[PDB]
């Protein structure tokens, strides 16, 4: 995402929100019914020695929906929660149980 | 894809479904009896 001008590199979205298309000024909200797990999703680190960024790695491009038997009621979430006892999740990507 | 690491026409139809359910229940109760 890049919500400002004169940026030598745009920041990778924080895990929860993801982005799919190219050149997106803002991250896209992970709608309820999915999750976004990623490790190397850290905005680059401008070293003071040469004022240059480095070490940027992109986040999750895809929505990567919540597998079967696992739901996510809340949006902007990294992990997927198991459906409670007594209720079922029939298909992957279910908003709630 | 192997995944990551880890209104007016809605309730009017839901009431119709909940009325067809009651009709089916009455139909089932009238046959066993």
């Amino acid at each position: 995402f890049n919500d400002e001008f004169s940026q030598p590199v745009c920041k990778a979205c924080w895990s929860g929100s993801f982005a799919s298309k190219r050149g997106l000024p803002t991250c896209e909200i992970a709608q309820p019914g999915t999750f976004t797990n990623v490790a190397a999703a850290a905005n680059a680190t401008f070293n003071t020695a040469t004022l240059i960024p480095t070490g940027l790695v992109k986040g999750a491009q895809a929505p990567t929906p919540c597998g079967m038997g696992y739901f996510q009621s809340s949006a902007e979430t990294t992990t997927c929660t198991a459906c409670a006892v007594g209720t079922y999740a029939d298909q992957a990507g279910l908003a709630a149980c | 894809g192997g995944g990551v690491n880890q209104i007016l026409s809605l309730m009017e139809d839901e009431d119709a479904e909940a009325a067809q359910e009651e009709q089916a229940i009455v139909d089932v109760d009238a046959e066993m009896q």
